[PDB]
């Protein structure tokens, strides 16, 4: 058995091991979600397609629960493992409550893991961050984001990743009230959002949309393609 | 960077943490052992610090079993683990076989112990050497002493502490072969006094134990009439 | 103790993973193996790196490792830790179907075994596994596949991908003679064939030093068969052939 | 209670050290050869004693494992004795289960996964040696090679140990693939010759065959008449 | 270099010397004990407009008559939260009444110190922990509030502050305290130490408060009586 | 500069700097006293100034009936002690229906003690104890030490400026049997008066007193409680 | 001569060029002691003698032996750390005992030695320990092939001699030892006493006293371990 | 008894260089038939066939983990299994249970690889293997077909007498118990052809 500290304080009470894992997640491919009034969304930005993959196999955007989803940064092989885990736990409280989870429960069992990865022998930290989005039986949606180190808040919008410095700039001068009557008003707000980040220009972007029916509903490239059009 | 494990061999064949344990014993004070016909006589030089504590505390003479004695220095609270583990090895003998323990036999299981802590990175070898002191009608009295490192010597009168050098000197002109505790006590009082240092240490405290035939094989600590006599004779004797 | 440990899994100043950035540069250094996916099946074609004379070709192949009855692999990096990945692949296909009664898909798979490869990174102590993989197969949903994994424990689906040495050049010259959806099998094999002769700095080819394979389905079931010299050697006539035509 | 973590790792290239120094190890044994023929194989090393006080009769360095396998071996004796023995444990466990002896080839895959085993465990170095299998099984000779990384292969004639450029240079030269088992010891004992800086003896070397009867090592009342041409 | 457990040449173990550093980088919050109950706050420190302001808990609720206030790593302050309920809830099962803030906070002390890296158990902490606490309740005695430190000291204060700013808010809350307060001065004076230290604006979504009297259960202040409150001031 | 990390690494000249260390700690807590007489034995030590706000401390803690401590280091330290001692006390008066005698209890305590002190990846126990119990050999004024040997003593201070009242107690010691109940404790409370700068007296709740006997169980003296001592130490 | 990268010289692993440095120093360790030991075998008969230097007369000489007894017809001579190669004497008992236990016959010289050798063999290879600085002689008769003399080493090498020698003047000692099995076969009756004490005092120059050896002693005649007495080596050094 | 649970009845048959085996198609529980399309033999091999008699879960559990074996073996050698070797690898599989074991008792029949020589063999269920050269049965009915067998068996039989004779036998032989019948199904392994075949029996 492996039994060592590997994260450990330093002088002015720093955690060097998980400083580093969030310099390491401040370089994946950008990600932005807003809460609208019957709808979420979620984007995430593709550095480059290579004209040869097969698109259905590097998706960023995964489905947890019925209601519940998610899109990360970071690293994929860390976020894999984070998913899984939390499936697992949505059909536990399923099985054992009879009754589909909150939001906020899967943030909470997401965040109590990562910081358990901080403070246990022989481990380092995840190198992930994570957006969680859905609806609850209310009929309210929600928005939330971890961190590596296991601290987790609510939010009207934000994004993660590189870029995120002005994407956030640009969100928060553009949010209010008035783009948010309609989803093809949101939506737009959205892919502007995450154009002046993607500097390749045209879509290189993967959108997925959740409303109270039809869940996890993912945009078509060419339905994504007319939306750049109309903004112009 | 070989001085700090003692799974490391020096380029020259040495183990710097064991030769570092000795000298943690190289410098503490001094106890003897006499080895006679009748039986064995230990004595030790107590040293007293302060005023403000009780005399009697810091024994260095243990009871490992009801025929065995032992006599301890260096750290003693290493001295105090092994004195346990020899009780732990005697009180499984004598459970096992029906009989009691022979020093030769305990000796060898003390020592195999001791140096079971000489080969990991783990653990760090035991700062404190020791002898023991038996009498049986079978073998007659008998005297041993192991080391840091794990080696056990049998012997007439050892000298372990830090006046060793100066101790054994003198002891060697003795003409032990012959003598008889009574005859012993007196010499043991005479040449610790004569090996202690009056100068950087003030005060000391003596005691002494035996094990032989007159106490019939039972180790036990010297009574005060016979103590305060000795005294008396080494004081004398010391002019 | 702590003197002589070399933290294998911790990270650098940077978010950077030393040892993971160390067997990628590892397997850059290998044979080069390349694949390409077409209408009625894939295939795979390697690089011989043992020439000697007085070697034995005693196995039907050296890099191919059939892993089930559909499916098939190569490797790039180290061959002993590829013997222990191959057995464990082989291992998980065997215990799917004792569950289910029904062979495994290839990206459950090839996700079974990236776990394996990822848990290497996060604790333990030791070191990773320097091997990349490609694999081939075929399932009830969706037909042919092509996967790659790599040291760090992240796969991806393709259609004409490249491991090995000067795969950055054979990705280059792939992208602009594969077409989306109009490749038949013998295209394939020809493009594989004149991509192969340009990425190995020998003058020309020789049928000993490359190793073919290719998958395809016949009558309800899948076959994998090796190429033999004589077709190998058939199709570099070809390809010797029609490139000298032109100019 | 022992180390857990690794002691080979990766370098800035992409390189294993460990495993390298280990082969550096082996580059300084003792040589060893080997030569498949059409109906057997031979295995021949140099057993020269450093002085006369030593007697010859009580180690080996040709061993069997079966009746029907044997091996040699260059590098470092305390491992190879190791190997040996779990070599001979796998053996018997396979013969156990099927009631059948076990074949070279997947006697030579478990014994490499042992060597493999040693190169990414905690608290270990790797073997400093490396080994000469040779076997007959359903009408045909084998002779394969194991490495300290546990990469083995298949060879027609082979050698390890010092001068081994040199003895592979000299090797290739004369191998027929129509050799007989009896003109393949000539050629086994020449290439030994070659790089021996003495005189031959009965007693300076080991010679072990393998043919359609199973594994025996000559005794050298049979190497001096070998010998003697 | 070093282990976890390593004293210095003053006897300070390093570690935990560098867990109470990395508690002057938190935000300050302010305990207070009176006769008639205690009082908790915490300043919030909003980092951007979109942040939701009600998803910043620091004031939690451990049963029906005690509270926390926490600061520090507030990743680590929830594995003491969890087990500090689980033991008052063993408690009430085994001997069918209510624990008492001592017992709570002496129980809760107990886990600190206890890491290592060999011979420590399955799954052992690693460091210690970074989080400073405040506890608040009455019992059959009467109003108490403590504290507790990462090295595992735990005493009684009746006036205490934490976090950042606490050189300069301790400064001010020796000054005003008195033997002779009630609540509600107290609940001013707590309101006014905030506003005098803080880098913000005092008004009524970045702030904190709760309070629990001998009649009452654990009690939070809502954005109406709080507004209510910080207009009266 | 290679020896002062680890506690199984011996010095060129045969120490252990990890122990000192260890030991260096438990000078930085405020003094404590004990002494013994004929039949009583006390223990008297001084809560330390904190702040302008809070509660002293805890310094004296019962142990059972008979036997009582008092600390002076790392307080989780002790309080881990505390209950092995009291587990100690219980499981005796379990299995044979009597007390426990405090020199069995002390070398308990050593015996735990050493562990540490041996091992890799793990440090002594930081804190000094100063024990008193009675028995039927009556009163007792053991010592222990973060290396794990112990002592037997009359009177004894252990904490910081401990050199004055230890001069003070030794100075004294000639009439400590003979006195009587409030004539052991003030001498207790001069020899505790002594270690304290020039600008502080004792006052009536920076002090606490614990006390044992012939016919009397451990108790210790709250705040107010101390009053009936102070009253004559002009 | 032999480069250095790394933690070469602190424990076993690998140098540049394949040495294991740790285990050159044991052989080192082995010459720590200061005495030395000379086994011969004769047509019927083995024999150890043993240098015996007491420091100074106040030890009970009679503990101080190199000599030890394994089983009944087995006996043994030790040359390094004491304590090291008690506990090594103490294994050799137990796997003589064992193997009998589970056999139902008596364990030959040879498995004994390849035991002892594969047991220091894993001190070797991992990291955590270190290798027993000691060296070991062992004799007995065969009953098929008749006397024999085998020996180990720190590094788990164990072949078999006609006449062997360890310590700190191996290697003249060897080299004596050596110009004599030229003929004769190195005197080969009861009498290779003479040699085995001429061998040891040859590079020496004590021309020992009665009690300054120790031998031993195993033959056809009487196959159980003996320890020769004083008077009988005096008769011996006597005739000498 | 625990192996009269579920009926069943298996037997194989030796020829000149064929070999044959046959067993019924009823599934049922005490007194009462369920379905009449139980499988009861299995192709382990391009002309290694194995059949199992007795409770019902434990013939497809043992199949089951057989074929995972069996695949193992097959992919990590390189070639396929014999028949001598298949048999020694049951009895090592079913001997691992000694004590708690399958009620289970299998029959063996195949063809050498190379030979092309015949072979049949059946085991306990223990996993004790006896080796024949006329014939093996298993099942409730064993009785009855030692009895037909021993009669109508001749040496050097071709594939159509060997038919007409196992058909034959198993027909009387099930004409006679109780909880066995709903059809026999014969296959013929000769050494380029696999025939199966479908008798037509009683349904009663």
């Amino acid at each position: 058995s492996y039994d060592r500290a590997i994260t450990v304080f330093s002088p002015d009470g720093h955690l060097f091991q998980v400083e580093y894992a969030q310099e390491a997640v401040k370089k994946g491919s950008t990600a932005v979600g807003v809460r609208g009034r019957d709808i979420v969304v979620l984007g995430v930005e593709k550095k480059s397609v290579a004209k040869l993959q097969d698109e259905r196999t590097v998706r960023k955007i995964c489905a947890l629960d019925d209601n519940v989803c998610m899109a990360f940064a970071g690293l994929t092989a860390d976020a894999r493992i984070v998913i899984n885990r939390a499936r697992v736990e949505c059909q536990s409280h399923r099985l054992t409550v009879g009754d589909p989870v909150t939001v906020e429960y899967i943030t909470r069992y997401i965040a109590s893991l990562k910081q358990r990865y901080t403070q246990s022998n022989g481990r380092r930290p995840f190198g992930i961050s994570a957006l969680i989005v859905g609806f609850d039986f209310d009929g309210t949606p929600r928005l939330y984001q971890t961190d590596p180190s296991g601290t987790y808040h609510a939010w009207k919008a934000n994004a993660i990743g590189r870029g995120a410095k002005s994407v956030r700039e640009f969100l928060e001068k553009n949010y209010t009230d008035d783009a948010i009557e309609t989803d093809d008003l949101t939506i737009k707000l959205v892919i502007k959002a995450l154009l002046e980040v993607v500097q390749s220009g045209g879509k290189n972007i993967e959108l997925a949309v959740m409303r109270r029916d039809q869940p996890l509903k993912i945009l078509s490239p060419e339905e994504i393609e007319k939306y750049v059009a109309e903004i112009e | 960077g070989y001085d700090l494990s003692a799974s490391t061999f020096s380029p020259d064949g040495r183990v710097f943490q064991v030769e570092y344990a000795m000298k943690a014993v190289e410098n503490s004070s001094t106890a003897i052992g006499i080895r006679c016909k009748d039986g064995v006589v230990f004595g030790v030089e107590k040293l007293v610090l302060s005023k403000l504590y009780e005399e009697g505390s810091n024994k260095r003479l243990f009871n490992v079993d009801r025929h065995v004695g032992m006599a301890v220095a260096g750290l003693l609270a290493d001295a105090r683990s092994l004195a346990d583990i020899a009780r732990e090895e005697a009180s499984n003998f004598r459970s096992n076989f029906g009989y009691n323990i022979p020093l030769k036999h305990l000796a060898d299981r003390v020592a195999m112990y001791v140096h079971a802590y000489t080969l990991y990175s783990a653990v760090r070898p035991f700062g404190c050497s020791f002898m023991l002191g038996s009498y049986s009608v079978n073998d007659g009295a008998q005297l041993y002493m192991i080391d840091p490192s794990g080696v056990s010597y049998g012997y007439w009168g050892c000298a372990i502490g830090k006046a060793r050098q100066a101790a054994k000197t003198e002891i060697e002109k003795l003409q032990m072969k012959e003598m008889t505790c009574r005859d012993v006590v007196k010499e043991v009082a005479k040449i610790i006094y004569i090996v202690h240092d009056e100068v950087k240490d003030k005060a000391f405290e003596l005691e002494l134990s035996w094990v032989g035939e007159l106490t019939k094989g039972r180790h036990e600590i010297v009574p005060k009439d016979v103590r305060e006599e000795a005294e008396k004779y080494a004081k004398e004797s010391l002019k | 103790s702590r003197r002589y440990d070399s933290r294998t899994t911790i990270f650098s100043p940077e978010g950077r993973l030393y040892q993971v950035e160390y067997a990628m540069e590892a397997i850059g250094h290998a044979g080069t193996c390349l694949g390409i996916l077409a209408n009625d099946g894939v295939l795979l074609a390697a690089e011989r790196r043992n020439i000697h004379k007085l070697l034995d070709e005693v196995f039907f192949s050296e890099k191919i490792y059939k892993l089930n009855e559909d499916m098939a692999c190569s490797v790039a990096g180290i061959t002993s830790d590829a013997n222990v990945l191959t057995n464990e692949l082989r291992l998980i296909a065997q215990r799917y179907l004792l569950q289910y009664q029904e062979p495994i898909p290839c990206e459950q798979l090839v996700t079974a075994l990236c776990d394996i490869k990822q848990a290497y990174t996060q604790f333990g102590g030791k070191r990773p596994f320097g091997v990349s993989l490609l694999y081939i197969g075929w399932d009830k949903h969706y037909g042919f596949q092509l996967y790659q994994s790599d040291p760090s424990g992240n796969y991806g689906g393709w259609k004409a991908t490249c491991i090995g040495n000067n795969s950055a050049a054979a990705v280059s010259m792939l992208k602009q003679d594969y077409k989306e959806g109009e490749m038949t099998l013998k295209s394939a094999l020809a493009l594989a064939v004149k991509v192969l002769n340009k990425t190995m700095d020998v003058s020309k080819l020789s049928a000993e030093k490359v190793e073919i394979a290719t998958l395809t389905r016949e009558n309800g079931k899948t076959v994998i068969r090796v190429l033999k010299q004589k077709e190998v050697e058939q199709l570099i006539k070809k390809h010797e052939e029609e490139e000298a035509k032109a100019e | 209670r022992g180390y857990s973590f690794s002691l080979t790792t990766f370098s800035p290239s992409g390189k294993l050290v460990q495993i390298e120094y280990a082969l550096a190890a082996v580059a300084g044994g003792a040589p060893s050869v080997g030569i498949k023929a059409a109906n057997g194989v031979v295995l021949a090393t140099e057993k020269k004693q450093k002085s006369i006080l030593y007697d010859e009769r009580s180690v080996h360095k040709v061993e069997p494992i079966t009746k029907h396998i044997g091996l040699v071996y260059s590098g470092m004796g305390p491992d190879y004795r190791v190997l040996v023995h779990r070599a001979r444990k796998l053996a018997q466990q396979y013969y156990l289960v099927y009631q059948e002896p076990i074949p070279t080839a997947q006697l030579v895959q478990r014994v490499a996964s042992v060597m493999q085993e040693y190169t990414q465990s905690g608290g270990v170095r790797p073997f400093g040696v490396s080994l000469l299998i040779c076997g007959w099984n359903e009408g045909r000779p084998y002779l394969f090679q194991s490495d300290p990384s546990g990469a083995y292969f298949a060879w027609k004639a082979t050698a390890m140990g010092k001068n081994y450029v040199n003895g592979k240079t000299f090797l290739e030269k004369r191998y027929n693939e129509d050799l007989e088992l009896e003109d393949a010891i000539h050629t086994a004992i020449l290439t030994l010759k070659e790089s021996f800086e003495g005189q031959m003896t009965e007693d300076n070397i080991e010679v072990g065959i393998c043919n359609e009867a199973g594994f025996r090592r000559l005794t050298p009342t049979e190497v001096r008449d070998y010998l003697a041409a | 270099d070093r282990g976890v457990n390593t004293f210095s040449p003053e006897g300070r173990l390093f570690q935990v010397e560098y867990a109470i550093e990395g508690h002057k980088l938190g935000s300050t919050a302010i305990g207070i004990q009176t006769s008639e109950g205690v009082c908790l706050a915490v300043e919030k420190r909003i980092t951007s407009p979109l942040m939701e302001p009600s998803s910043i808990e620091k004031i939690v609720e451990i049963d029906a008559h005690i509270g926390c206030a926490m600061s520090g790593l507030i990743a680590d302050a929830k594995t003491l939260i969890d087990k500090a309920r689980v033991e008052t809830q063993n408690h009430w099962f085994t001997y069918n009444e209510t624990m008492t803030v001592e017992s709570v906070t002496q129980a809760v002390s107990n886990l600190a110190l206890q890491f290592g890296e060999e011979d420590a158990d399955p799954g052992a902490m690693s460091r210690p922990f970074g989080v400073a606490l405040l506890f608040g309740g009455v019992d059959e005695k009467g109003p108490q509030l403590f504290h507790m430190d990462p090295s595992g000291t735990f005493v009684q204060c009746d006036a205490r502050a934490i976090g950042s700013a606490s050189e300069g808010a301790q400064s001010s809350l020796q000054e005003v305290y008195h033997k002779s307060t009630t609540l509600k001065e107290a609940i001013k004076s707590s309101l006014i130490i905030l506003k005098q230290v803080m880098e913000e604006k005092l008004n009524a979504t970045n702030i904190e408060l709760a309070t629990v009297q001998p009649g009452q259960n654990f009690h939070m202040f809502t954005k109406e009586e709080l507004e209510e409150v910080i207009k009266d001031i | 500069n290679q020896y002062d990390n680890d506690v199984t690494v011996w010095s060129p000249q045969g120490r252990i700097h990890q122990i000192e260390y260890a030991m260096e700690a438990v000078k930085q807590g405020s003094a404590t006293v004990g002494l013994k007489s004929k039949t009583h034995a006390v223990l008297v030590a001084l809560k330390r100034a904190q702040s302008e706000l809070a509660a002293h401390q805890k310094k004296i803690l019962h142990v059972d009936n008979h036997i009582g401590i008092s600390i002076a280091g790392l307080t989780a330290d002790a309080r881990l002690l505390c209950n092995f001692m009291r587990q100690e006390c219980l499981d005796s008066r379990f299995v044979f229906d009597r007390p426990l005698p405090v020199s069995r209890l002390v070398s308990l305590i050593g015996s735990k003690t050493q562990i540490p002190t041996q091992r890799y990846g793990r440090r002594p126990y930081g804190v000094g104890l100063l024990i008193a119990g009675y028995d039927d050999m009556g009163p007792h004024v053991f010592q222990t030490c973060p290396s794990a040997n112990y002592f037997d003593c009359r009177a004894m201070s252990i904490g910081a400026r401990s050199q004055s009242a230890r001069t003070y107690l030794e100075r004294h010691m000639s009439e400590f049997m003979q006195c009587n109940l409030d004539e052991l404790v003030k001498h207790g409370l001069r020899a505790l008066r002594e270690t304290l700068p020039a600008e502080q007296d004792l006052t009536t709740k920076n002090v606490s007193i614990g006390i044992v006997g012939k016919d009397l169980e451990f108790t210790i003296y709250d705040d107010d409680d101390v009053s009936p001592f102070l009253d004559g130490l002009e | 001569r032999g480069s250095s990268a790394g933690f070469d010289r602190h424990i076993t692993i690998f140098s540049p060029e394949g040495r294991l440095y740790q285990v050159e120093y044991a052989f080192k360790a082995i010459n720590q002691g200061g005495l030395t030991s000379v086994a011969v075998r004769g047509k019927d008969c083995a024999v150890i003698v043993t240098q015996k230097k007491v420091p100074d007369k106040l030890l009970d000489s009679s503990t101080v032996t190199h000599l030890f007894k394994i089983t009944e017809n087995i006996g043994c001579v030790m040359t390094g750390m004491t304590a090291d190669s008690r506990s090594q004497v103490q294994r050799a008992r137990y796997e003589a005992a064992n193997w009998k236990y589970k056999y139902g016959y008596e364990i030959p010289v040879d498995m004994l030695c390849k035991r002892i050798a594969d047991i220091s063999q894993v001190y070797t290879q991992n990291a955590e320990m270190r290798p027993l600085g000691c060296c070991m002689i062992l004799i007995g008769i065969d009953e098929e092939q008749g006397p024999q003399v085998y020996k180990c080493d720190p590094a788990g090498y164990y072949c078999g001699f006609k006449a062997t020698a360890a310590g700190v003047k191996q290697t003249e000692s060897t080299s004596f030892l050596e110009k004599k099995v030229k003929k004769k076969f190195d005197w080969t009756f009861e009498q290779t006493v003479e040699t085995a004490i001429t061998c040891l005092s040859t590079v020496l120059s004590i021309d020992f006293k009665p009690s300054e050896i120790e031998v031993g002693v195993v033959t056809v005649e009487n196959p159980k371990f003996r320890i020769l007495t004083e008077a009988e080596i005096d008769a011996h050094l006597v005739a000498l | 008894s625990v192996m009269s649970y579920n009926g069943g009845a298996v037997m194989a048959m030796k020829g000149k260089n064929c070999v044959a085996i046959a067993a019924d198609r009823r599934f049922g529980i005490q007194a009462q038939m369920v379905t009449t399309d139980f499988q009861k033999i299995f192709p382990m091999g391009d002309r290694l066939y194995i059949g199992l008699a007795g409770l019902a879960t434990d013939v497809q559990t043992v199949a089951q983990r057989l074929k995972f074996r069996l695949n193992l073996y097959e992919l990590k050698e390189g070639r396929q299994i014999k028949p001598y070797t298949l048999m020694s690898m049951v009895a090592n599989l079913l001997y691992e249970k000694r004590f708690g074991p399958y009620y289970t008792e299998p029959v063996i029949a195949g063809l050498d690889p190379k030979t092309f020589k015949p072979f049949i063999c059946s085991l306990d269920l223990i996993g004790c293997p006896m080796v024949t050269d006329d014939f093996v049965v298993s099942g409730t009915c064993s009785e009855q077909m030692y009895g037909m067998c021993e009669s109508l068996w001749e040496p050097n039989m071709d594939p159509e007498h060997l038919f007409e004779t196992i058909s034959q036998a198993m027909l009387n032989a099930v004409d006679r118990d109780a909880v066995s019948g709903m059809g026999v199904i014969v296959h013929i392994i000769e050494k380029d052809k696999i025939t199966t075949r479908t008798l037509k029996a009683r349904m009663d």
